[PDB]
């Protein structure tokens, strides 16, 4: 199965 | 102190030696940071981790006995000190609906993966639950 | 073509004169990039927009026609090409648990913002209506 990126407004994701 | 004793003083209680190590899935699936349901594989493949979630027995299915505490961590993690259970709860229902993580209708706080983990890590629930002791 | 013709065409087709653009009231509030519920009020004062999304005339309830076009949209503006409205649902919700945008009950994509944004915008729901002529 895929994992699509999770981020969203009401769930941001981090990266640095 | 300096990082060779948090690494010596965490060793000696038994952390950092998860059998799925978050950055280490990442690295397989190619996600670049970890992302929330690798974070969670890696805590309940973590001894030092079953006090506040933990597998229950039967198959992917999981359970948070201190929800808090997991939201901590993953904000510890994510640098995200506004991390709570809300913002966690909410980024699981997105996890919903990809079909990646179900919640168990009936319990309060348990959860399964819904994704074949066992064709992508290679094992089978049953074989972590013997490396981690399962009740 | 060039950028002078792309505005010089939506302009000729009365797009770009949204009473509440998005990046105004962004401004306004200090919220830096716009937000969801910000550019829900941009469509939803935008006479070219009135085929997908509009008001229905009670208050500040309004009814996506087009579930999939506003999400689209909402997709454009922030370079996330496989949103779809599952997303914005879960996006929505958000807002519910906040007690900033209600679901009208037994009514399927009709929303009501239930804030103060009269005291907010200046303006009242009527107001906005005879402007942009709903019906």
């Amino acid at each position: 199965p895929s994992f699509d990126s999770f981020d969203f407004e009401d769930f941001p994701a981090a990266l640095w | 102190g300096t990082f060779k004793d948090y690494v010596r003083d965490r060793a000696d209680l038994n952390k950092d030696k998860p059998v799925i190590p978050a950055a280490a899935l990442a690295g397989y699936t190619g996600s670049g940071p970890i992302q929330l349901w690798q974070f969670l594989l890696e805590l309940l493949t973590d001894k030092s981790c079953q006090s506040f979630i933990s597998w229950t027995g039967d198959g992917w299915e999981f359970k948070l006995s201190d929800p808090d505490e997991v939201a901590r961590r993953w904000g510890k993690r994510k640098n995200k000190p506004k991390m709570n259970y809300e913002k966690l709860s909410r980024g699981l229902r997105y996890y919903y609906d990809k079909n990646i993580i179900h919640k168990t209708a009936g319990k309060r706080y348990v959860y399964r993966f819904v994704c074949d983990l066992q064709s992508l890590l290679g094992y089978t629930p049953e074989e972590l639950h013997a490396m981690l002791d399962v009740k």
